[PDB]
Order: structure tokens, then sequence, then C-alpha cells
RNA sequence: AGGGCACCACC
RNA sequence: CAGCCACCCGAGAUUGAGCAAUAACAGGUCUGUGAUGCCCUUAGAUGUCCGGGGCUGCACGCGCGCUACACUGACUGGCUCAGCGUGUGCCUACCCUACGCCGGCAGGCGCGGGUAACCCGUUGAACCCCAUUCGUGAUGGGGAUCGGGGAUUGCAAUUAUUCCCCAUGAACGAGGAAUUCCCAGUAAGUGCGGGUCAUAAGCUUGCGUUGAUUAAGUCCCUGCCCUU
């Protein structure tokens, strides 16, 4: 049980990320961007996986099960209010997106308020503070 | 009904070898409680920390740096696993090898600067300063480090007892008893 | 340098472990991990297998330190 | 391609009445328009439907100046020439469809972007 | 007879136990079956406030309190009887509420 | 019917140990004398049963109700009960001399066992976050 | 004779949660696998069968002191929540997890609303919390 | 008209809406126990009010 | 030149 | 002698505050005042109201602070303890909330109590305690910045009021010269009230809870005072 298996894997690639095989799995695909530690936890839970193994003691179909459940969260019952893109404003629909794809959300979005001259995209666009912070004092 | 500390340490065989320290290292007889958790004002007047028990004075002195703060319950605990490994590692009584351990950390001579001059040191502030430099040999050990803070107390103290130069107590002593040395 | 620390036991070390643990004065895991280069959790599930199967004795369990010795 | 906003093109966003529009917008301006469009906002509307309405065929219709920075964007104010008051001036804003559910304000900027001189005398 | 509940406060500790004192003489006097003073926890209004009318110098603070002491009291008498009695002259500062 | 109501303070806590003509009972809020939490000063609560022998409680049930304070001062007060309870019924219903030596013995072992610590939290003051420390001053 | 008061509450909890999960009628949410248990918790709980331990947790708290609802349930629950760079506060429960978790009770027939408002245990529930002391007793003589 | 823009500006809340009884003046307002007086103001009054100082 | 005092001084 | 030191008995052998002289400072405040001299302005107003903006603007320097740099820890469960005090208001709109139901949460709906030792409330506070997972890795430490969505206050939330959810995951590995505060229920840790408050605490003013190391001295430094 404690022995390392002989299919034990260093190193996953999952949605061109780099996956450490020495973490616990849930704390382990944490390292795709737009999966935290929530969103890894309900994952795993909708995959019936056990939380206990690393992330190398998976099986090719376990890893793959888990992906599809990553990539379409709506199709096995992970909430709405779950969703880090939820009503997209081009779209309307609600999404999990990931690595890649979070960052062309996040450019577009920038993009977007800055054609429109937004304030904010303003604000973006010469590299201050968005939220309405002070910036006399902080952020040199 | 003898009195054991945590209900498995007896006080009876404990033996101070220094006469100098006998007064200031209270262990036996009347010294002898089943916790190092009185709740006693002996910070009230001069001396009367002489009164308080070895084990509880290690006890307050775990409570560094501030996020330990008043936090004796914890040090009890510490110092109750800490006993515990000192037993499994030696086979000898934990207060016996707490009382060698203070022996042989306790500065005997020190420098005062006022050129620095050589004084003697009297066996309160010998107490004193081992006990605190093994507190902070034991913090300084554990932090940042694997290796829980009751296990390196116990290691702290049983190299003190043995007079092991890999002790931060004894080294710190040796520094100490060197410039004294110097400046004398 | 960085200590590596193995996540699961390879044949060497798990004979080393099975061998040289049972026999130590003070068994805790972080003497454990520090001596076979294991991190906590695979130190403390190996003592666990251990005291199960009876090669080692426990001396005390608590939340924040747990000591074994040899029988 | 088209512009939609929440997968909804402009021709069904002005198609759409303010119960319809609410489950489109976001919370801010779903609660604004539950608690309801005021005077000077109804006001608002109507000169810009008639700039509208008296604007030449394939020409943009006449700057409407207003006060009103906390006006939300509606989809019939798409195409309309708005002069947000910033506090000193109406800057000139056309809406663009993009432009759906922001405020007025937000396209008119209180304060200009600071461009640093040396520092004064002090000031260590 | 009815059931009369006499309800004293004050903000002078020793008025308010004078009165009471007097209550229970004329209800002893009178033979009524009086229940002694029960007092009430005192109550200690506070403003805490600074004393600089600007804002200027060492931040220093007045601390003001009121004292609020309530008693009561609980007879068995005609409503007219607790009238008379509670008809003694009353000392200033001394709020008195009767409910039956 | 021999009883008597005797309390033990320290800081808030109040403990009032109730201890009757019995066949060797104690309780405390109705719990066992040992099932009382934090378990590590477990001792603090045995002590006077461990000073005195279980041959002194045989013939008396303790019933300790405690409030006020916290964990630590709630064990302080419930010990101090416990030994002023035996000690007031040993003076009522049995002679002096047994008494004395009871109290004696008490009184050698700890004195905080009979007399209870005087010690209150002193008040704020103006101008530091308590009762002594002050804000931090500066000059330039 | 055994009563809960007599044993080791953290083990009585534990024998109370293996009792009801064994019993299987209890009720339970269909999204116990997604919720965290209150706003000021970062992660959903670790165990899996969390809401068997929260509901014998509940009939423990019901059978010290009854009377108690929904919002004394979030308050015995509440915890320390860590708010960034600013200081921490007291945040209370999840009202929906203690209301499921009463209601689930109610449905076992241990728990009954109180006529002054609130739950309290029923003498089935009663019964059935004191016949698990004695089994923690007697397990751990 | 001017009617309706006059004092138009609604004062149910803030600052705007509250003042000292003494002296108008709206900084520095004490309202606890209805007390509803500038801190000066209350200063001044104090031993009038009831409030002494035994600290 | 000598002598006092203070954790808004030091040790 | 005045008194000092130690000890017995004793709850206690120095609890903590408030008040506080003569004489002064061109110390602060005319932006607290229907306190006030003089000067200025007074209908195109420096009066007053209304709308919008600003007071928050960011190459930089300084001060009070909060959160941290982790294992004497973080996380997830379980268990178990306070005290101070506020609460429906002349104008005046704005109270504290139990219980039931809906929602994952922030919240929503219903229905009651309290003008209060009566109801919230036995104020089930946090730290702490008992188990769990993590394992020395800028890591499950830290939580800045930032995207998307949902609520609440408000006439109005953009320059994000506040709150909630998912996501993003910066510096920081204990801090140079220098420097602050403090000796017993004190320092420090920890939470809870009051003020401000429609919305509301990283501030302040109080409260409890856990609870020490060191010292019972000196004029060396910084000052103040006295004598010659
Ligand atoms: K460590
Ligand atoms: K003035
Ligand atoms: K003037
Ligand atoms: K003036
Ligand atoms: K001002
Ligand atoms: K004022
Ligand atoms: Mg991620
Ligand atoms: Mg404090
Ligand atoms: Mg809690
Ligand atoms: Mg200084
Ligand atoms: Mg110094
Ligand atoms: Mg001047
Ligand atoms: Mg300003
Ligand atoms: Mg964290
Ligand atoms: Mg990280
Ligand atoms: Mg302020
Ligand atoms: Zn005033």
């Amino acid at each position: 049980s404690l022995v390392i298996p002989e299919k034990f894997q260093h190193i996953l690639r999952v949605l061109n990320t780099n996956i450490d095989g020495r973490r616990k799995i849930a704390f382990a695909i944490t390292a795709i961007k737009g999966v935290g530690r929530r969103y890894a936890h309900v994952v795993l839970r909708k995959a019936d996986i056990d939380l206990t193994k690393r992330a190398g003691e998976l099986t090719e179909d376990e890893v793959e099960r888990v992906i599809t459940i990553m990539q379409n969260p709506r199709q096995y019952k992970i909430p709405d209010w779950f969703l880090n893109r939820q009503k997209d404003v081009k779209d309307g629909k609600y999404s999990q997106v990931l690595a890649n794809g979070l960052d062309n959300k996040l450019r577009e979005d920038l993009e977007r308020l800055k054609k429109i001259r937004a304030h904010r995209g303003l604000r973006h666009f010469w590299g201050l503070r968005v939220r309405g912070q002070h910036t006399k004092t902080t952020g040199r | 009904p003898d009195i054991k500390l945590f209900g498995k340490w007896s006080t009876d065989d404990v033996q101070i070898n220094d006469i100098s320290l006998q007064d200031y290292i209270a262990v036996k007889e009347k010294y002898a409680k089943y916790l190092p958790h009185s709740a006693g004002r002996y910070a009230a007047k001069r001396f009367r920390k002489a009164q308080c028990p070895i084990v509880e004075r290690l006890t307050n002195s775990m409570m560094m740096h501030g996020r330990n703060n008043g936090k004796k319950l914890m040090t009890v605990r510490i110092v109750k696993h800490a006993f515990e490994i000192i037993h499994l590692l030696t086979g000898e009584n934990p207060l016996q090898v707490l009382v060698n351990a203070i022996i042989n950390s306790g500065p005997r001579e020190d420098s005062t600067r006022i050129r620095r001059q050589a004084v003697d040191v009297s066996p309160l502030r010998r107490v004193n300063q081992a006990i605190w430099l093994l507190c902070t040999g034991a913090r300084e050990a554990a932090f940042r480090n694997i290796k829980t803070i009751a296990e390196c107390l116990a290691d702290e103290l049983i190299n003190a007892a043995k007079g092991s130069s890999n002790s931060y107590a004894i080294k710190k002593k040796d520094e100490l008893e060197r410039v004294a040395k110097s400046n004398r | 340098d960085k200590l590596n620390n193995l996540v699961l036991f390879d044949k060497a070390t798990y004979d080393k472990l099975c061998k040289e643990v049972p026999n130590y004065k003070l068994i805790t895991p972080a003497v454990v991990s520090e001596r076979l280069k294991i991190r906590g959790s695979l130190a403390r599930a190996a003592l666990q297998e251990l005291l199960s199967k009876g090669l080692i004795k426990l001396v005390s369990k608590h939340r924040a330190q747990v000591i074994y010795t040899r029988n | 391609r088209k512009f939609t906003y929440r997968g909804v093109d402009l021709d069904q966003l002005l198609d759409m009445s303010y119960e319809q529009l609410m489950q489109l917008y976001s919370a801010r301006q779903r609660r604004r328009l539950n608690r309801g469009l005021r005077r000077k906002q109804h006001s608002l509307l109507k000169r810009l439907r008639k700039a509208k309405k008296e604007a030449p065929p394939m020409e943009k219709p006449e700057v409407v100046k207003t006060h009103l920075r906390d006006m939300i964007i509606l989809p019939e104010m798409v195409g309309s020439m708005v002069g947000v008051y910033n506090g000193k001036t109406f800057n000139q804003v056309e809406i663009k469809p993009e432009m759906i559910g922001h405020y007025l304000g937000e396209f008119s900027i209180t304060y200009k972007p600071v461009k640093h001189g040396r520092p004064g005398i002090g000031a260590t | 007879i009815h059931r009369i509940r006499i309800t004293l406060t004050s903000r002078n500790v020793k008025s308010l136990e004078k009165v009471c004192a007097d209550l229970i003489r004329g209800a002893k006097e009178k033979n009524l079956k009086v229940k002694g003073p029960v007092r009430m926890p005192t109550k200690t209004l506070r403003i805490t406030t600074r004393k600089t009318p600007c804002g200027e110098g060492s931040k220093t603070w007045d601390r003001f309190q009121m004292r609020i002491h309530k008693r009561l009291i609980d007879l068995h008498s005609p409503s007219e009887i607790v009238k008379q009695i509670t008809s003694i002259s009353i000392e200033p500062g001394v709020e008195v509420e009767v409910t039956i | 019917l021999q009883s008597v109501q005797v309390f033990g303070r320290k800081k808030t806590a109040t403990a009032v140990a109730h201890c009757k003509r019995g066949n060797g009972l104690i309780k405390v809020n109705g719990r066992p004398l040992e099932m009382i939490e934090p378990r590590t000063l477990q001792y603090k609560l045995l002590e006077p049963v461990l000073l005195l022998g279980k041959e002194r409680f045989a013939g008396v049930d303790i019933r300790v109700r405690v409030k006020g304070g916290g964990h630590v001062a709630q064990i302080y007060a419930i010990r101090q009960s416990i030994s002023k309870a035996l000690v007031a019924y040993y003076q009522k219903y049995v002679d002096e001399a047994s008494k004395k030596e009871i109290k004696d013995i008490l009184i050698q072992y700890d004195r905080t066992l009979l007399v209870a610590d005087p010690r209150r939290c002193e008040s704020k003051k103006f101008g530091g976050p308590g009762a002594r420390a002050r804000y931090q001053k500066s000059y330039r | 004779g055994v009563t809960v008061k007599d044993v080791n509450q953290q083990e009585f909890v534990r024998a109370l949660a293996a009792f009801l999960k064994k019993s299987g009628k209890l009720k339970v949410p269909e999204w116990v696998d997604t919720v965290k248990l209150a706003k000021h918790k970062e992660l959903a709980p670790y165990d899996e069968n969390w809401f068997y331990t929260r509901a014998a947790s509940t009939a423990r708290h019901l059978y010290l002191r009854g009377g108690a609802g929904v919002g004394s349930m979030t308050k015995i629950y509440g915890g320390r929540q860590r708010n960034g760079v600013m200081p921490s506060h007291f945040s209370r429960g999840s009202k929906s997890v203690a209301r499921r978790v009463l209601q689930a009770l109610e449905g076992l027939k241990m728990v009954e609303k109180d006529q002054d408002g609130g739950r309290k245990l029923t003498p089935q529930g009663q019964r059935d919390l004191d016949r698990i002391a004695g089994q923690v007793a007697a397990a751990n003589k | 008209g001017h009617q309706q823009l006059y004092w138009s500006h609604p004062r149910k809340f803030g600052q705007g809406s509250r003042s000292c009884r003494v002296c108008s003046n709206r900084h520095g307002l004490i309202r606890k126990y209805g007390l509803n007086m500038c801190r000066q103001c209350f200063r001044q009054y104090a031993k009038d009010i009831g409030f002494i100082k035994l600290d």
C-alpha cells in the first residue's frame, strides 16, 4: 500500500499544465488556472475519486473522468453559483474557464472595457488601481 | 501518597549536585506538584520565584514569542511530551535530566561592560539564564523544521545534561565564560 | 539545499524502515522522516502500519505529537 | 459577428420590456430597475427619443446634454449622442451597444490624469 | 385586595432609600403585608468624550457617568389606602410609578 | 439532613459545591469529575481527593455548579469550592480535629485551595491599548 | 444506569453518528457534497459523512439544552472568520444546514417542535441517546 | 417652480439630517440616550443634565 | 563642583 | 526619632482612577456656540438652496496602524467557558431580535417578545482544548491585486458603500541606521460591546478571557530639580 506502484506518474500533463504527481490529487489539480481548492474538491467528489491518493496514483480512466467533469461541470450537477464565469456578458452561458481559456477571457474583458473607454478600462490601460483604492501612499 | 509529576515522574530520587544552586532549584518535597501549572503569585516579591517549581519555570519560559504568549496549556503539553521523549531516550528521570541541564547551562562568571570587567553570577541569575538559554535553544531548533518543539526541547535538555557542545545553552555559556575570562 | 522527500516508499526505503525502525528507542514521525528522507504523512502512515503489525509499541498519542518505542 | 448581450441581439433587446431586461442585467442594474426610474430619467429618455426622431436619415442625432451620471444605459439609448456632465464640462459620448448596462458617468471622466512634475521644496 | 407594585427610581441613593424607608414604615403602621425593597441592578450611563473643543494637544478624555437606582415594593392593600400611603412627602428627584 | 453549600472563586468564575451526607459521589454540572475539560488540568481538580484520600469523601456527595470566567478559572474555582466544602462539612458535622488536619494538609499543599486569589483585571486607560501600555510615541 | 453526561462527549458523538448512518432512515440533502458549513469556512468538510456527525451533535445539544432553534444552532456552530488583512470576527453557521438537520431529526421522530418555540428531544430520542451512552460506557469499560 | 426645488433634497438620514439641539452645529454630535448635543455643548451642560465625573 | 528623581530615562 | 527590612495572622500588609497650587505660553480653538471686538462681503452675495464634481486624484518622502512571513502552524470536524454594555427616538426618517419556512451564501418571507434583572439572553465569543489532513516546498503559509456573478442600504453605489460565491494567488523566509511602550492579573495573545452608523471599523473608548520573562536597582544615556 505504501510502496510506490510501477505505474506511478511523476509529472502529468492536463490541459497544457504540469501537475505534480507527488501532491495529493485535490491540491495537485489546483495547479490549473481556473481550478481552486473548492472547485477541485467538488470535482473530485463528483468523480468518485478517493481524496487520499496522490496524483500519480490515478489511473488513465480516472484522470480522463476528472478532466471531463472539470471541463463540463454543469452536466454533473455542479451548481451555477460554483462557476467562475457565470452569465457571460457576450453569450449568457455559465461555464468554468480554465487555463488559456481563463487568460483569453481576462484579455477579452480588458479589451472590451478599453474599447468602450469606460473608466475601469482606462484605469487598466494606465496601470492604476481600478477598485477605488487610495493611490497616494500604497502601491508603489 | 507520593506526588509524581504528570502522575509519572517521582521527585524523591532527584539529586542536585551543585550546592550553590540547591536553594534555587525547587524540585522535591514541598515543591513536588502534580502539574507545572499553579497560577501562583511568584513575581509579587523579590526572590519569591526561587520557590516556583523548576518545571513550572521552564513551562513559563516556553511561552515565547508573542504568538505563543499566554498559551500555558500548550506549553504544559509540550513539557509533558518532552519528558516522555527524554525518558524514552535516556532511561533516566526527566526531572534529573532537567536539573543536570540547568546546572550545566548556568554561567558562573560574566562580564558587566562598565571596556568590560569580569564579575561573578548569583545562583538565582544562574538558574534564570540556564532556563532562558535552554528554551531559546529549543525554540530556535524547532523553528522552520519538521522536528517538533517537544523533540527539540528533549534533545536540548539531554545535550545540556550531558554537557555536550551540541547544546545551544552549553555553547552560549562557554562563550560567555570565555569572554569573562578575557575581560578578567 | 531543498530536501526532496518521498511521498511513497521504494523497495530499499521500505526494507530499511521495516528492518531498522522497530529497533529505535524513540520512534516519532519527525525522526523517521529525517532518517529515511520521507514526508511526514508517509512517516505517520508507516508508523501506523508498524503499530498495527505489532512491530513497535505506542507510548503516547496526541494531535501534535505521537511517540512510539521499540517492544 | 453581430452584437449580443447575454446572447441576445440588439433588436430583441429593443423588443424586450423592463421586466425582461432585468433578468439580463447584472445585479446592480436589476435592483436599480426594480426600484424604478424617476421623472428625471424619464425626461432624459423622452429627450433622446425626440432627438432620434428628429435626426435626418443616415445622420447622427443632436447632442442631448444631461447631469445624470447615474443613468443606466438602456438598449433604446444605443445610438444616441449624450453630453454627460463631469462637474465642469459636458463631454460628448455616443452610446455603443457594448455600453449597455453601464452608467453614463463611466464615460465622462471627472479628473485629469496625473502627469507628475518635479518634487517641490522639502518632500524628502 | 389588589396587589400594588411601587417602582421608585432615582439618581440619589440616599434620598431613594429615605423614601423607601418612609413608605415601608407607613405600610407597617397601616398593618399591611409589604414585600421589602427589591433592589434592581444599578444602571450606569456613560459618555466618554474628548476634553478639548478643538483637536489639539494630548488626547485626554472626560468620563461622565450617571447612575440610576431602582427599587420595587409590593403591597396587598386597597387602592385608596395605597394612594394615601403614597401621598406622604416625596423627596425631590425620586420618580414613583404605582401599578395595580 | 446534613449539608453545606460553599463557593470558590477565580477571576469572574464562581463554583458552588453542595456537599451533603452521601456515598462518595462528586459531580460538576452533572458530569463526573474526570470528564471536565480541559483534561490537561485534570490533576488540578483531582488534587483535593488525591491529597486527602478517598476515605474522607466516602461519606459525602458533592455536586458542583460553576459559571462565569474561563476554562482555567472555572477549574480553579471548582477545586477551591470542593476543598472549602469538605472543610465546612467537617467543621460542622464532625469534630474540629478532623477539620484542622485536613485544612492543614490542604494549606501546606496550596493556599489557593482554601483562600481565593483576589487578582482582577485592571481597567484600560485612554492613550494606550491597555491598563499600562501606551500608544507608540513619535517625534519627527 | 448510564446517561449522556456520564460519558466522553466526542466518543458519544461518534457513536451516535455511526448509529444514525447504520439506521439509514435519516434524510440527507442532495447538496451535502457541494456546500461548506459556514461562510467563515474555507473548504467543505473533510468527512464525506459529515451530515450524520452534524445530526448527532445537534441531537446531543438538544439533549443537553432543549428549545433551541435554527438561530441557536448557527450560534453553536459559529466560529472565527479570518478577513485577510483585516481583523477576525465571530461568524455564524449555515442556516440551511441547521434547518435541514433539525428537519431530518424530526423525520426520525427523535425531535419535536417545542411549545415555546424551537426544537426538543422526544422521549424516543432521549431513550436512543441514553442507549448510545450506555454502549459507549460499556465499550470504555 | 421654486416651491418644488427649494429644500427638496432628501434629509431623512446622514449628518445633514441632524444637528445640535443647542447650537445647530452638525459635527461631533452625541446621539446616545437621545442627547442629540454636540460634544462641546455637552461638556458645557453635563453637570446640569446630571452627568458627573466619578471615574 | 556636589547631591537627588523618572520604564513619556537607563539597567 | 522619623521611618526601613523580614516574618506571623489575615480577603487584603503599596488595586486602579478622578480631582489637583502659585506663576506662565503671544501653545490650540473666532470651523462648537444666538460667545465676541474690529475688518471684509451683502442681490451678478463670501447669505441661502438645487444639480454635478472634488475633499479619495499619484514618479515620491514621513507618521499612527492592520495582516503576515508558518508545524509553539494552517485546514476540517468535535467539545467547552465571559464581562462591560446597547436596544422602538420632540423635530427624526433610522431599534435589539427569538421562533417557523424558503435559499448553498450574503439574504428573503411570516409570525411573536422587549421602552428592558422581564425579550434578544443561561448573552453556547474567540483564543484555548480533543481528534483530522497537510509535511519544510513562497507550500494547504500569506492574501495583495484582478475577472465574472448574486444580494442589501439608499433618492442615487461609476471613481468599485457594505456583504456573499467561484476564480486569480503579489511582496513577505523575521526586517539597516534608528527608535517606542511596559513590571502583575501587568506585557503580549484573543475575541466582545459603545461612539461614529441609512449603509459601517484596519480608529478610538471600554470589557472580559489566556497569561508570562526580567527587576526591587542606578545616575551611565535622555531629561527635570536642588545646593555651592
Ligand atoms: K517544528
Ligand atoms: K471658540
Ligand atoms: K470673529
Ligand atoms: K464665529
Ligand atoms: K472642522
Ligand atoms: K460641534
Ligand atoms: Mg488553480
Ligand atoms: Mg489587554
Ligand atoms: Mg464556535
Ligand atoms: Mg525615549
Ligand atoms: Mg534597553
Ligand atoms: Mg499663536
Ligand atoms: Mg481628507
Ligand atoms: Mg491560508
Ligand atoms: Mg502559495
Ligand atoms: Mg476618527
Ligand atoms: Zn452644540
